[PDB]
């Protein structure tokens, strides 16, 4: 049996959290879920026990914790807090069609690697004179070749053929460009997979009209941000796509584009796909990958059911109600 | 009857001008010609070229090849904002059929500060840069243009989650602006959170107002939806009233002088000039003769998806805007 953090979150963490406990039980999975709360407190008291819960249990699954902008910049993001004091790289997202939810496009299945800790997420500002603000963002070769070195092997090792480095390198020549460097000297390593690059801008507009053209996707930190979003939407919205954080040695699981959920929650209406997914994913990783099977297949296969849709994705059907399907396919 | 700074640019450049200026004229626009090449040179545009802005103030600007050039511009007139107006067309089919929006873009620092340091080796700091000034002054643009051209929200696009300090003034001479312009309703959102919304349900979107990268980003994602940059029009506000409108697509080489371009962007940016100074009808009527062409289909450069030259083209909205009051 293994202890995994468990971190509720806010808006519709707590609700998701509690049947990701059902399937749980009734799947008989032997995992005891430790479970930790992070407040709004400006004291970082929560944020930090949360990050030696998971140094102990080296396994998380979380919900996303509010980030109030209006709060001084002291006030900083409790999830990039926790991403970055893990050390947790790569942010790591797989979206594709499922043949349930039908959207704008089809045929579309791409794995993004972005860089989890660097970059315009570094809290690095300052303001020298009244009114002029820098933000100082970082990048690096140690993390740059780290997140490139995942990417490749990622590809390599699922069977995929192409890495295309998205990058504002033509305007951000310096920083830019020495991450497009670094995903040069790897793929260097990997002649078997084809390595292309691509200006952030381009691939938005790409994305939008054949996002089939992608494969494995690796970029820094804020671009990750956008095509994680720009691709969760395409294959049918937030409620949808997993999302995995891996550290050499710890890993946290949350849903792909990381909401809240405030203005849907305690209203039985949210979507639990994405959540579930993400359980699987961390079940995985738990080398309990038996478990891991029975869920998603139940998961994805209430997806094929349109009465079972909630209406993130066109559909009425409550929450309990979706859960009652996974669980009723579950045997 | 005042006159316009054209700028053909090269490769289809030409072409596209002509194709506009054959249009404004079966128009009868109280608009004629003032051909100038900006080049760099010395580093500048050359002394003919500033005179005619300085004294129009009013540009058509075609594609040019590849110091940027329209960094050069940027600094010499102040263009502090950069407007991309997207609408789905309706004979050009792509999966959205109900975009509206105007990205606003504030055009001067922003993550393109031109600031970068190796700090130490194998370590680049990039300086993302935000004035009050600035944000104030694209902020007042953005709630002017909503104004009059009658739109009825505008968003602030976002990451002060992240970048607290930066993006936050952003936002906060955003905020400013807003409880100063009631008539026009105001929202904040995450550009992430806009990205996922805007490939799902783009007709939800009204004005966006956001700082250099993100208005960089999104005004082409936008542009994606609608069909690409060969239908997309542009326009840039400097200082002392000066505005240069223009293509943003390529030059097109291999096509560059045998008859095929697809003169929509440019003619659709000078729409939009026609707009911006004040002659609605003679905008309203071009427009329309364009949209009716496309949406005719029996004209459509290749593209486009048909199989008819570029002067054809150009004709059809002629013979189009001629019979339309
Ligand atoms: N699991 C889910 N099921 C259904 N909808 C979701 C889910 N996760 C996120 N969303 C939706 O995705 C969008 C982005 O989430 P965000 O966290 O901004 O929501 P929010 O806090 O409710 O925002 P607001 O309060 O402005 O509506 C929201 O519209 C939210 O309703
Ligand atoms: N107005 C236009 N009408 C028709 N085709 C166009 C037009 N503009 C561009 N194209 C086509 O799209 C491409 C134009 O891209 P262009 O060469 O101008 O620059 P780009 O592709 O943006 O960048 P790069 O110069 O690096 O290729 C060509 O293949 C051309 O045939
Ligand atoms: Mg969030
Ligand atoms: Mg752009």
């Amino acid at each position: 049996r293994h202890t995994v953090t468990m971190i509720p979150g806010d808006g519709i963490g707590p609700e998701l959290m509690l049947h990701v406990k059902s399937v749980f039980r009734h799947a008989c999975v032997p995992v005891d879920f430790e479970e930790v709360h992070v407040s709004s407190n400006a004291d970082e008291e929560d944020i930090r026990n949360a990050i030696m819960a998971i140094r102990r249990n080296r396994v998380a699954l979380k919900g996303n914790i509010e980030t109030n902008h209006n709060l001084p910049p002291s006030h900083k993001s409790r999830n990039n807090i926790l991403r970055t004091s893990l050390d947790l790289y790569a942010n790591v997202i797989h979206c594709k069609s499922l043949p349930g939810v039908v959207t704008r496009h089809k045929d579309i299945d791409i794995l993004i690697v972005r860089e989890n800790t660097e970059g315009e997420y570094s809290s690095l500002e300052h303001e020298s004179v009244a009114g002029v603000v820098e933000s100082l963002k970082i990048i690096t070769k140690a993390k740059s070749l780290r997140i490139a070195e995942y990417a490749f092997k990622l590809a390599q090792e699922s069977g995929r053929k192409k890495v295309t480095a998205v990058h504002k390198a033509n305007i951000m020549k310096l920083g830019d460009g020495l991450f497009l460097q670094c995903c040069r000297e790897v793929a260097a390593r990997y002649p078997q997979i084809t390595f292309e690059n691509m200006i952030v801008d381009n691939t938005t507009m790409q994305l939008v009209s054949r996002p089939q053209q992608f494969d494995v996707m690796v970029m820094p930190n804020l671009y990750g941000n956008i095509v994680n979003n720009v691709c969760a939407g395409l294959v049918g919205g937030p409620g949808l796509v997993a999302g995995a954080n891996y550290g050499h040695v710890y890993a946290v699981f949350e849903t792909a584009t990381r909401n809240t959920g405030k203005s849907i929650a305690n209203k039985n209406i949210a979507n639990p796909t994405a959540t579930l997914l993400a359980s699987c994913m961390m079940l995985d990783h738990l080398k309990l990958h038996s478990y891991a099977t029975s869920i998603r297949k139940a998961v994805l296969a209430s997806m094929d059911n349109e009465n079972m849709h909630t209406p993130d994705i066109g559909g009425q059907g409550t929450t309990s109600e979706a859960i009652q399907d996974v669980i009723r396919h579950i045997r | 009857v005042q006159t316009v700074t054209l700028i053909p640019g090269d490769g289809i450049g030409p072409e596209i001008s002509a194709a506009v200026m054959k249009i404004f004229d079966a128009a009868k626009a109280p608009i004629q010609w003032e051909e100038r090449n900006v080049t760099a040179i010395q580093w500048m545009i050359p002394s003919e070229a500033k005179e005619s802005m300085d004294k129009n103030k009013m540009g058509l600007k075609g594609p040019l090849k590849t110091p940027s050039m329209n960094l050069l511009l940027r600094k010499t007139f102040d263009l502090y904002a950069n407007v991309r107006p997207c609408v789905s067309i309706e004979g050009y089919k792509t999966p959205y059929t109900d975009v509206n929006i105007v990205t606003i873009r504030e055009n001067t620092e922003g993550e393109y500060s031109g600031i970068e340091h190796v700090i130490v080796d194998g370590v680049v700091q990039s300086i993302k840069l935000i004035t009050e000034g600035a944000s104030k002054r694209i902020a007042e643009f953005a709630f002017e243009y909503a104004r009059n051209n009658h739109r009825s929200n505008v968003t602030a696009v976002h990451k002060a989650n992240i970048m607290r300090m930066s993006d936050g003034l952003f936002l906060q001479k955003c905020r400013e602006v807003a409880e100063s312009c009631k008539d026009i309703k105001f929202n904040e959102m995450y550009l992430d959170t806009v990205c996922l919304n805007m490939v799902q349900d783009p007709s939800q979107f009204d004005v966006l107002v956001m700082p250099n990268l993100y208005g960089d980003i999104l005004s082409d994602l936008c542009a994606g939806l609608i069909g690409g940059l060969g239908v997309t029009p542009s326009g840039n506000i400097g200082a002392n009233g000066v505005a240069i409108f223009e293509s943003v697509h390529g030059t097109a080489p291999d096509i560059a002088g045998k008859d095929m371009a697809n003169p929509t962007a440019l003619l659709l940016s000078a729409v939009m000039m026609l707009r911006h100074m004040g002659l609605f009808d003679h905008a309203a009527r071009i427009e329309a003769a364009c949209f009716a062409t496309i949406k005719d289909g029996k004209s459509l450069t290749k593209d486009l998806g048909g199989n008819a030259k570029c002067s054809d083209f150009t004709e059809e909205i002629c013979r189009r805007v001629k019979d339309l009051d």
